[PDB]
């Protein structure tokens, strides 16, 4: 009853050697695929009443969430490199192939019900509508969630030595550029829809990627074994429904963010118009540079899985730590950046039209949880991220949500200006992540004593 | 004139047996056989019996908590045994 957190301190002897250095073009060419986005804001603002993103925003719902239950690969395929046949790991590759593709058919089913928001109960900027041509950012770029979910279980297969995807999805964006507009309006190409056409432009270019999987089987030996990505084995053939558990806790854990959106959009509901509104400023700049942070474990998830396969317990949970407090250095020493810069006239009018004439009560909570979040999930990238941690590392989150509940109405109902005052005990929801997580990282790499069942060996 | 099958590893038990997943690179000649006790001293030694790069293999393990110590073998070259390397780490 003092800390039933073991020995946390210990994940150290002479690590400062720790490369995962190539798991930074991991989330580089992730930057590659974030920043096209904005090449399609400001590239199709040629249409005004093209604030279009009011469907390329709640698409890449079930995208980022399905995205989830695929990215949980990311560990079966480096803890069997391991082994060796990354064709019996790629017959799991195809039997995921198939569903980021059978659940990449749900994203294109689920979207086909989507189109409804002909729907109200409260205020603009979220509810009027009357001239839709989103209607067809709907449809035309919610027909890619199949090829745009293999083309994602595509880097679920770069999860041991290759980031052969920064090489194609930056030259992805480079082939969408100049594809995107010509529909918005164009040359001899379908040259008409633009509020939609940015989009069809979009996941053309998902379909382009999709298949710079097929083209690199090519630098080495395979990971094709694309015989029918067929199943049947017992009721349900898992490889497969063993993705399953590892899938479910995952995009229903990407159900964090996914309430961080009805959070987040919904004070500015009450009499709080202006400045925040001009919230999403600095948490659009949250997301924008919160990414090679976070999602370096979320390339580190490699490192340790891998090395678990290969036997070298906990010399893989032991970077654990030196990878955590590792970009846990910029953790802290790029919170410094966040509390004190703001949007300058360096800052226009891009990814949200508003920049000059509103308050810094923005850079308040660029701090709160920033770092205090930063690595706590960078964890996670690497509790399941290591293991099977999701289990329950699913209700790691029914705490930062259920936890983050009345610090919602608690910026509302509040004692100072309270802007970051319902950033409450969601940076304190949010920082009983601190335990839980890196609290199953130390019952955690304290499993691979268990596991590491002959201390060493002979000579 | 050599050493040992030279890792050592049992990572988790079904409760009742276990897994032995030590080293083995090749074979030599050809051969495993793995003891099979306690430290006891009463419960008499056994015999699993395995093949190529496969000292990898899983025991039986019938009774209970109680420490089992467990050597395997190597068989080479000459049809005699080129080291033995034991643990003890029960259930
Ligand atoms: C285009 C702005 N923007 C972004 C956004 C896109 C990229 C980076 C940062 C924020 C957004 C991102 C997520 N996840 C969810 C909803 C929205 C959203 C919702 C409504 C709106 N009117 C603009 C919106």
């Amino acid at each position: 009853l003092d800390r039933f957190s073991f020995s946390v301190f210990l994940k150290e002897i002479r690590l400062l050697t720790a490369l995962a250095l190539p798991m930074l073009l991991a989330q580089v060419a992730q930057v590659g695929i974030g920043f096209v986005d904005t090449v399609m804001a400001g590239g199709a603002g040629k249409e005004d009443l093209a604030a279009v993103a009011l469907g390329s925003s709640a698409f890449a719902t079930v995208y980022i969430t399905f995205m989830g239950i695929m990215a949980a690969l990311n560990p079966m395929i480096a803890q069997l490199y391991g082994a060796g046949k990354t064709g019996e790991a790629g017959e799991t590759g195809r039997q995921g192939i198939w569903f980021g593709l059978i659940l990449g058919i749900f994203g294109m089913i689920l979207m086909w019900a989507a189109i409804t928001p002909f729907r109200n109960w409260l205020t603009l900027s979220d509810y009027v509508e009357g001239t839709m041509a989103q209607y067809m950012l709907f449809t035309s770029l919610a027909m890619p969630a199949a090829m745009v979910h293999r083309a994602l279980h595509a880097y679920a297969s770069s999860l041991n030595r290759p980031r052969l995807i920064m090489l194609v999805s930056f030259a992805a964006f480079v082939l969408n550029v100049p594809l995107n507009y010509i529909f918005v309006y164009g040359k001899f190409g379908m040259p008409a829809l633009g509020g939609a056409g940015c989009g069809v432009a979009t996941m053309a270019v998902f379909w382009f990627s999709a298949l710079a999987l097929w083209i690199y089987i090519a630098k080495e030996k395979f990971f094709r074994p694309f015989g029918l990505t067929a199943k049947f084995g017992k009721p349900d053939w898992a490889v497969f429904k063993q993705i399953w558990k590892i899938g479910a806790p995952i995009g229903l854990s990407y159900f964090l963010e996914a309430s961080a959106f009805s959070f987040i959009v919904f004070l500015i509901a009450p009499f709080g118009e202006d400045y925040v509104a001009a919230q999403q400023v600095g948490i659009s700049l949250s997301g924008i540079l919160y990414m090679i942070p976070q999602s370096v474990g979320s390339a580190g998830t490699v490192r340790i899985g891998f090395s678990l396969g290969r036997r070298e317990f906990s010399r893989a949970r032991y970077i654990s730590g030196v990878s955590l407090v590792s970009g846990w250095v910029l953790a802290v020493i790029t919170v410094l950046s966040l509390v004190l810069f703001r949007s300058p006239l360096a800052s226009m009018y891009n990814d949200d039209p508003a920049v000059l004439s509103i308050a810094s009560t923005v850079l308040l909570f660029a701090g709160l949880f920033q770092p205090a979040d930063f690595t706590q999930c960078i964890a996670s990238y690497a509790l399941r991220g290591y293991k099977v941690t999701k289990v329950p590392m699913f209700i790691h989150a029914a705490a930062f949500w259920g936890c983050g509940l009345l610090p919602g109405y608690l910026l509302a109902y509040r004692f100072d200006m309270g802007i970051y005052g319902f950033w409450t005990a969601l940076i304190a929801s949010l920082t009983i992540a601190a335990v839980a997580l890196v609290w199953c990282l130390e019952k955690y790499s304290m499993e691979l004593v268990k596991s590491h069942k002959a201390v060493s060996s002979g000579l | 004139v050599s050493s040992v099958p030279t890792k050592l590893e049992v990572v988790a038990a079904t409760p009742t047996s276990l897994l032995i997943s030590w080293d083995a690179r090749g074979e030599y000649v050809v051969y495993y056989r793995i003891t099979y006790g306690e430290t006891g001293g009463n419960s008499p030694v056994q015999e699993f019996t395995v093949p190529g790069s496969s000292s990898t293999a899983t025991i039986s393990g019938l009774s209970p908590g109680v420490d089992y110590t467990i050597t395997v073998y190597a068989r080479s070259y000459y049809w005699g045994w080129y080291s033995p390397i034991s643990i003890n780490y029960r259930t």
